[PDB]
């Protein structure tokens, strides 16, 4: 058998939404002993 | 946001980047220093014969001796257009604090590790010496680093052999309990909370107590613009001084002494911060240290990148296969010699029944007798006597022992000579000179030489502490590599002898000879000769 | 060592006797625990457990 | 052989034994310092156990003993095991030198 290893690409996906959504990385020890949740206040009225 | 998290993430990035090279370098160190049977690590085996018939230690010893016979040291030379003796003060300072045994030991350790594993390193530190200080009641000394491959974790984004473009470096120290207590005393840490970090050593030999306490020191360089104040020297000219170096101590003392502020500028420079850290906390955060470069100097053997991944190697790496094969074959042959039946006759019990004492090995009889008859079979069958074959070393064992030895012989030839390794050592020495120059300009009292004498201009604060003043025009000499000299008088003697070796027998030959007599030591006879030489020089004018 | 008095000690020599005792080891004393990769983001409990084990 | 004798007579037929600990009592213990020894060894890293484990040394404080700190990781469940082992044995090589003190042994 003769064979070549050039790939025939079939998928071209694009990521606008996860590129636009901001990424947040809180401190790991605090999340570990706070059960991976963190609270943020809401603008006061 | 967490400083600990940032420092960690950087350290693990570098420690993961440098995994394979560090493993191979540590294996090279173990192979060439402790044992060539890296079997204790993990193999479920029994007690057989394992001998080390070395063929690589002679080569390593020859290379280390060859590179020891040729010492190399920094040499400061004045830049183009600067005063012809701009580097004499710096050279004298450098010789003064690098003539010690610690500097030579650090260089020798780095060289041996460069020959064996592929990477070595040393460090430049400062201290307050009050009996014999180099300048400003301070001394710059050099310290060794052992097993630099696992103990100095450089920045992963560095593409220079001397790591001048590295921005951080973490140095790991493992010590015993008393070592930790004294470390804590030295650095004002809490000795009760025993620290712990990433263990750099592997328990590969039946050592009882290797080490249990680890800590690291994170050096980081920051290049930023900081305020520079321009003054007017009461003697002459305008000097420059950084704002941070005299922020509070003498900022109002220069005006009283006679310095008037002309201008204020922003000048870009580098600052170095050290953080003493453990795995779970930071003990010291961003302590300023002297100089603009990280004070760790690396020395490499064969160094390069394969694919965004660093590979460095000494001389031992390729000989490992042949050496292990040769050890295995020699052990197999030794087993052949030890456990193998010797050459003796094969007998039937009835062939020598009753005559068994003739054959025990004595020398009391003139011959050997055998039984000829059997009562049930008439006569014993006749067959030629057979002897157990003598042990023989197989042709495969002989061929492969010779072939593996030849392969090690052919591959353990560094270069043709250690020119490339000495050139890498020269690169490391140039880096050392650069770092030392920066630290000197930061902490020592460097005078300025006027052509109208050396002018040492300094002032003291209200707390009786001396604050040095160095103008910004400090890098007046660059760094080169020359022979190693213990002092400036020795350097001058070497220079005069070299010049005499090329001047013919004219009047300059007489001048250089009298100069050589002038620069001699003192007993009584050399004292008389030097007095005569100085008189003759003064008389000749 | 024993002892004997007198000038003549024919056939009264004695041999050498050296007794011995045996030493041996017991079963190891252990600490043993298991953790997941999400529980090692703090490491304080891990280090404290190691020291308490010692 | 008689050079090693340590009692005046031998055990001969129906001789009564006397138990010397007749009440419960916390013991006081004296010895000559070389009577108790602690034979200890680090567990070799080639052991059948500690097979896929990375093992280092581990200095037990106070006492002069060194055990083994072995660690292993699992990728299916992103887990890990730590095992600190210590291998030793306390041996009384001079029991005639070791002793005990029993106060208040009122029958």
């Amino acid at each position: 058998t003769l064979a070549v290893d050039e790939i025939i690409e079939t998928i071209s996906a694009i990521t606008p939404m996860a590129q636009k959504a901001k990424k947040y990385t809180p401190p790991a020890a605090s999340m570990q002993r706070s059960s991976n949740t963190i609270w943020m206040p809401v603008e006061q009225e | 946001e967490n400083r600990l998290e940032s420092i960690l993430s950087r350290f693990d990035a570098d420690w993961t980047a440098s995994d394979e090279a560090r493993r191979e370098a540590k294996n090279d160190l173990f192979f060439s220093r402790v044992s060539q049977w890296d079997d204790w690590l993990s193999q479920y085996t029994t007690l057989q014969y394992r001998g080390q018939f070395d063929v690589v230690r002679p080569v390593v010893r020859k290379l280390v001796s060859e590179m020891r016979q040729n010492p190399i040291d920094v040499l400061y030379r004045p830049k183009d257009g600067a005063r012809p003796d701009a580097a004499d003060v710096l050279m004298g300072m450098y010789r003064t604090d690098m003539r010690h045994n610690t500097a030579k030991i650090a260089v020798n350790i780095a060289v041996r590790e460069q020959i064996e594993a592929g990477v070595g390193a040393w460090r430049l530190v400062t201290d307050y010496e009050d009996q014999s200080p180099t300048s400003n009641n301070q001394v710059i000394r050099r310290e060794p680093i052992h097993s630099a491959c696992s103990h100095v974790i450089w920045d992963s984004n560095s593409k220079l052999m001397d790591k001048s473009d590295a921005r951080h470096c973490t140095v790991i120290h493992s010590m015993s309990q008393n070592g930790w207590e004294d470390f804590a005393e030295k650095y004002d840490l809490d000795a009760d909370d025993i620290p712990s970090f990433q263990n750099p050593n592997d328990w590969v030999f039946p050592w009882l107590t290797q080490d249990t306490i680890q800590i690291a020191e994170f050096y980081e360089v920051v290049e930023k613009k900081e305020t520079a104040f321009i003054y007017q020297d009461p003697v002459t000219g305008e000097p420059v001084s950084y704002f941070k170096r005299d922020i509070k101590d003498v900022i109002d003392d220069l005006a009283d002494s006679g310095f008037i502020k002309i201008a204020e500028r922003q000048i870009k420079r580098r600052r170095v911060y050290k953080s003493i850290i453990t795995c779970t906390a930071v003990l010291k955060d961003k302590q300023l240290i002297a100089g603009e470069h990280i004070p760790i100097v690396p020395v490499f053997g064969e160094w390069g990148f394969v694919e965004d991944k660093e590979v460095y190697e000494g001389v031992v790496r390729l000989t490992k296969d042949g050496q292990r094969l040769r050890n295995m074959i020699m052990s197999f042959n030794a087993d052949i010699v030890a456990r193998t039946p010797k050459k003796k006759p094969f007998f039937w019990p009835e062939q020598i029944a009753g005559f068994e004492h003739m054959y025990d090995g004595n020398d009391d009889y003139p011959y050997y007798l055998l039984n000829r008859t059997d009562e049930n079979s008439g006569d014993l069958p006749t067959q030629p006597l057979a002897y157990y074959e003598n042990p023989e070393v197989p042709q495969a064992n002989a061929y492969m022992l010779e072939a593996a030895t030849s392969a090690v012989k052919e591959v353990a030839t560094l270069g043709v000579e250690t020119y490339v390794f000495q050139d890498n050592l020269a690169t490391a020495m140039r880096r050392d000179g650069e770092i030392y120059q920066s630290i000197v300009n930061d902490i020592y009292d460097v005078p300025r030489n006027v052509t109208i004498l050396m002018a040492e201009v300094v002032d003291l604060a209200t707390g009786e502490k001396q604050v040095l003043n160095d103008i910004r025009g400090r890098y007046e000499c660059y760094t080169d590599v020359g022979p190693s000299f213990q002092s400036m008088k020795q350097q001058n003697r070497a220079e005069i002898l070299e010049l005499l070796g090329k001047t013919p027998q004219g009047t300059p030959e007489y001048q250089l000879l009298l100069l050589q007599y002038f620069t001699l030591l003192d007993g009584k006879g050399v004292e008389m000769m030097r007095d005569y030489a100085n008189k003759q020089l003064i008389q000749m004018g | 060592s024993p002892t004997q008095e007198g000038w003549d000690l024919t056939d009264k020599a004695t041999g050498l006797l050296e007794l011995n005792v045996a030493v041996n080891m017991g079963e190891p004393d252990n600490d043993f625990f298991q953790l997941r990769a999400d529980d090692l983001r703090d490491e304080t409990a891990y280090r404290r457990r190691i020291q308490s084990a010692a | 052989q008689r050079a090693y004798a340590n009692v005046n007579t031998s055990l001969a037929d129906a001789m009564a034994v006397n138990i010397l600990n007749v009440k419960d009592a916390r013991t006081n213990v004296f010895w000559a310092d070389d009577a108790i020894r602690i034979v200890s060894q680090p567990i070799p890293a080639n052991h059948e156990l500690f097979a896929g484990m990375k093992t280092t040394s581990f200095s037990i404080p106070d006492v002069g003993l060194n055990g083994i700190f072995a660690t292993q990781g699992d990728i299916s469940t992103l887990s890990g095991l730590c095992r600190i082992a210590l291998w030793y044995g306390v041996n009384a090589t001079r029991p005639e030198a070791i002793g005990v003190g029993l106060p208040g042994q009122t029958a």
